[PDB]
């Protein structure tokens, strides 16, 4: 089949500024006088909305900011200026041939100024430790840039079984993000611990933030 | 000024037969071409195949699933029937036409999510999440809620009835052992709480579920 | 005049970003 | 007083070829559309297009115009009228439903579709291109010359109503139909021009009868086979009193000088744009009409074959002023070389007109009238083959520094034409 890579896989960028999306194809799309690229905007929850077809058609509706070019197997797609709006998923798509196949899609991100987490742990509840299941949770909130790694120490050994990351979507107001981190263990194995870590490395701080406490606390 | 509008059920059982409909009105589906596509569990969309204005149909033959697509022209409608599903075909499914004038995906449905699992519906477990027993504050405070083992999606969450909304972030589940948890951080000023009860209230629909959870200072 | 003409109106036929008369041959 | 003028056969004529000028320019519209969508980027498709229709006629000629001296005139003529409005029509049909499916055609079947579309066109179009052929010969080398009795100034005033009228249709016929193309479909387009030849037929058809109602000297025709058909055409026309003047008329189509050709691309290029382009192909079509008229009133001064010799001379001078605008500054061999360049493309018109009108007159008072179809045919014969000589020349040579070589060629073939009828003329005289 005919192989669509698209580059970035994410760009964030100052509004205003220009944003450049690529895909490159594995053969050619083009044929005679026209070249079978489009693309493709989502937003969340969302259906996917055309933007620009045969590689360089603005879609009726779609603002001039968006144009596209290319022919063979490279293309383009520009958007300048950038607007709060165009926060978005883009996707290159062929129709060369059959079976028609996609990018892997850009997410467009608002660049904001880097931001430190606000780091927040918490112990199983007694509740939970009474129906014999001990889940201890780590928040971090308001964060950027995205990308930041997480750490849970039992009694200092490091782990990584047992640990669900969940990020939230880019806030629409201060544009920062939070996560969750979940360790679940049984009930009789997290008493025989005492101590417990989060650590968050993050690019804002030469070495990782650490919240921690000891089972026998209180 | 065309309109798609797919339909079908929530949920399928692994080894099932599903059958979605895309309701076609504003043009008539003997005049061009018209596809289904899915979007998996993360970014990436796929390609599944089409049914043309004369009946003659294309399945996409990288695909893992076995699909017949057959329509009927006295409804102006289009069906996508998918043979022994397994958890891998959940996902959002959308129906688009694709013109001959145009040649590209010019218009879409709003599109309809699928979920294949073997699992029982199944009430949350509510569980409060407070500070560290330590004394030492900030200026600030973060409490949470946590909502464990339900199925299936979706499940609401509110603080104090949704009097608290600001400082309020809710994660999206995720699926653990056939059941999803989520979770909820919220964070107030310091001379908030205690003083001030916090509460998450956690409706899940599905199985007639309404709990609320007082969040309660830890205490040796 | 060519028996055997090949001039159309189009836009970005002959050269980028102009529209008008072009012929081939 | 209008009422008598326009029941006349010489006003009929005029009619009916106006009608088929104007569809026939449509139809090339269209088949160049097709070419330029369906089949662009290709280089093998457009010279074997080429090839067909030149190499058809290069063959064909001598047999088509011994067919009309073999036969009946009314026969002949509506036979080829029905014979080209039927091509046209089909074909269109045709490449309205390649229109409609054309990205199905380019992205979803095998490949000898496409290919048999194009030789199924490509057909047609040559069926179509040998009807106008045999139409152009038995109305303008034989049914006009009829309608004008001895008067020679009639002959030559209809001569040049009919290249006014086609020096109007190249400009305005391509003009409707691009603007029908985007204000609609090139599917629409193409069944505006089928139904334009569907109408255009039937009226033609009876015009055709009452031009032959009206002049009773149509009536009175004065009397392997085909290679011999052929050989004997051919040595016939080599013969001909006129043959150097005929040979310097073919030499005339080797050329680059015109809005017709890859000029439009060049002034592209040089920082022109469409609407200057316009304007030069209508200042073009002006000078023609002035070519018209300048050959109404030398022929009626210094006579036919100094015409001819004043015609060829002012078409010299005016390309002279290309052959120094490739060797000036700004040629890619500033505004001042396409200046000089289109001035005097603009300007050798005239010349150009009045020397084309100048051997049809010859070509129609001295060749033999049971010998009138097979010498023009053969005369069409010539003129293709400088045509598509031309074709390649342009198809091998597209960059711009080959574009200065190729304006010194063509003026080269038209010095060595103007050559040819200056050695007919000092034999005339
Ligand atoms: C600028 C257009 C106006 C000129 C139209 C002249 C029509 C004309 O010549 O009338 C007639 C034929 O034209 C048509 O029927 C075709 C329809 C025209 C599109 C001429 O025939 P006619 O009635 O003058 O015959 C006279 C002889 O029969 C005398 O016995
Ligand atoms: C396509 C529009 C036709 C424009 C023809 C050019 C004008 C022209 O040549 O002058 C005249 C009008 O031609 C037409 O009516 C053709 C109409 C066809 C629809 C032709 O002159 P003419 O030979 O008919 O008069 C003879 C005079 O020279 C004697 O004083
Ligand atoms: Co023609
Ligand atoms: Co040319």
């Amino acid at each position: 089949d005919i192989v669509l890579t698209q580059s970035p896989a994410s760009l964030p960028v100052s509004l205003g500024q220009r944003a450049t999306i690529s895909c490159r194809a594995s053969k050619s799309v083009s044929a005679s006088a026209y070249s079978y690229m489009h693309w493709y905007q989502q937003k969340p929850g969302q259906p996917p909305k055309p933007l620009i077809y045969l590689a360089s058609n603005l879609e009726s509706g779609v603002p001039a900011r968006f144009s596209g070019s290319g022919s063979g197997t490279d293309f383009t797609l520009n958007i300048h200026p950038v607007e709060e709006e165009d926060a978005a998923t883009y996707y290159c798509q062929h129709n060369r041939e059959l079976p028609y196949t996609f990018g892997g899609g850009t997410k467009l991100e608002i660049k904001r100024a880097d931001a430190a987490p606000t780091v927040s742990i918490f112990p199983p509840s007694s509740e939970q430790l009474t129906s014999g299941g001990a889940s201890v949770v780590c928040f971090l909130n308001n964060f950027y840039p995205k990308d930041i790694n997480v750490k849970w120490k039992i009694d200092g050994s490091e782990r990584q079984n047992g640990v669900l990351n969940s990020w939230t979507d880019q806030d629409s107001k201060d544009s920062t993000y939070s996560m969750s981190s979940t360790l679940t263990l049984t009930k009789d194995e997290y008493e025989r611990h005492n101590s417990y870590t989060c650590e968050a490395t993050h690019k804002t701080s030469t070495s990782p933030i650490v919240k921690s406490f000891n089972r026998n606390e209180c | 000024e065309v309109q798609l509008q797919e339909s079908g059920p929530g949920l399928a059982k692994p080894s099932q037969t599903l059958s979605l409909t895309c309701s076609v009105t504003g043009s008539s589906i003997t005049s061009d071409y018209w596809n289904w596509i899915r979007k998996f569990p993360g970014n990436k969309l796929e390609y599944m195949g089409y049914i043309s204005y004369s009946g003659s149909t294309y399945y996409n033959p990288s695909l893992k699933s076995q699909i017949s697509i057959t329509r009927d022209t006295s409804k102006n409608h289009y069906y996508l029937q998918l043979n022994s599903v397994t958890t891998e075909d959940t996902a959002t499914y959308y129906c688009a036409r694709q013109g001959l004038r145009n040649w590209y995906f010019d218009v879409w449905g709003t599109g309809t999510t699928v979920t294949v699992s073997s699992a029982k519906t199944t009430a949350p477990s509510v569980y409060p999440l407070a500070p560290v027993c330590g004394g030492t504050t900030g200026s600030s405070v973060t409490l949470g809620c946590l909502v464990k083992g339900y199925f299936p999606e979706p499940v609401t969450l509110t603080w104090n009835s949704g009097s608290l909304s600001s400082g309020v972030h809710t994660f999206p589940a995720l699926l653990q052992s056939g059941l999803y948890t989520l979770s909820s951080s919220v964070t107030v000023t310091s001379n908030t709480w205690p003083s001030q009860t916090i509460t998450c209230n956690v409706a899940h629909p599905a199985s007639s579920t309404k709990v609320d959870k007082k969040i309660e200072p830890r205490v040796p | 005049d060519t028996h055997f003409p090949i001039c159309i109106f189009c836009c970005g036929c002959c050269h980028r970003s102009k529209c008008g008369m072009c012929c081939k041959t | 007083s209008l009422a008598d003028y326009l029941t006349s056969a010489k006003f009929l004529l005029y009619l009916g070829h106006s009608l088929s000028t104007w569809g026939d320019r449509m139809w090339h519209f269209a088949v160049s559309v097709f070419l330029v969508e369906l089949y662009g980027n290709s280089l093998l498709l457009t010279a074997v297009y080429g090839l067909v229709v030149a190499g058809s006629v290069l063959v064909l000629g001598a047999i088509i115009g011994d067919w009309v001296d073999k036969n009946a005139r009314l026969k002949v003529a509506q036979t080829s009228l029905v014979v080209q409005n039927v091509s046209v029509i089909l074909c269109g049909i045709i490449l309205m439903m390649v229109f409609l499916h054309k990205h199905e055609l380019l992205t979803m079947y095998h490949g000898w579709v496409l290919t048999s579309c194009y030789i199924l066109i490509i057909t047609i179009a040559n069926i179509a291109n040998l009807a106008s052929t045999a139409t152009a010969i038995t109305i303008q080398r034989d049914w006009i010359v009829v309608v004008a009795g001895e008067d020679r100034s009639k002959l030559a005033n209809m001569n040049a109503t009919i290249r006014r009228i086609d020096q109007l249709t190249n400009i305005l016929a391509p003009m409707a139909v691009g603007q029908i193309m985007t204000f609609g479909s090139p599917v629409i387009g193409c069944g505006f021009i089928s139904g334009w030849n569907l109408v255009s037929m039937c009226v033609e058809y009876v015009l055709l009868w009452k031009v032959y109602q009206k002049t009773p000297a149509l009536a009175v025709k004065a009397g392997a086979e085909p290679f011999r058909t052929f050989r004997d055409g051919w040595v016939s026309y080599y013969n001909q009193p006129v043959f150097l003047a005929g040979m310097g008329l073919a030499f005339l189509y080797m050329t680059v000088l015109g809005f017709d050709c890859i000029t439009t691309g060049y002034a592209y290029t040089q920082g022109l744009s469409g609407s200057i382009l316009s304007i030069l192909m209508g200042a073009s079509a002006i000078t023609g009409i002035m070519g018209t008229v300048a050959f109404t009133w030398l022929r009626r001064k210094c006579g036919l074959v100094r015409t001819g010799l004043i015609s060829g001379l002012a078409q010299l001078s005016c390309l002279i002023l290309c052959v120094i605008s490739v060797f000036m500054p700004g040629s890619p061999l500033p505004i001042i070389s396409v200046s000089l360049l289109f001035a005097g493309v603009i300007a050798a018109r005239i010349g150009l007109w009045s020397f084309d009108l100048t051997v049809t007159q010859l070509l129609q008072e001295n060749v033999i009238e049971s010998e009138r179809g097979i010498i023009n045919g053969v005369q069409n014969s010539m003129n293709y083959l400088l045509d598509l000589l031309h074709f390649i020349m342009v198809i091998l040579a597209p960059n711009p520094e080959a574009f200065g070589l190729l304006v010194l060629i063509s003026v080269s073939f038209v010095a060595m034409g103007h050559i040819m009828y200056f050695r007919f003329a000092q034999n005339t005289l």
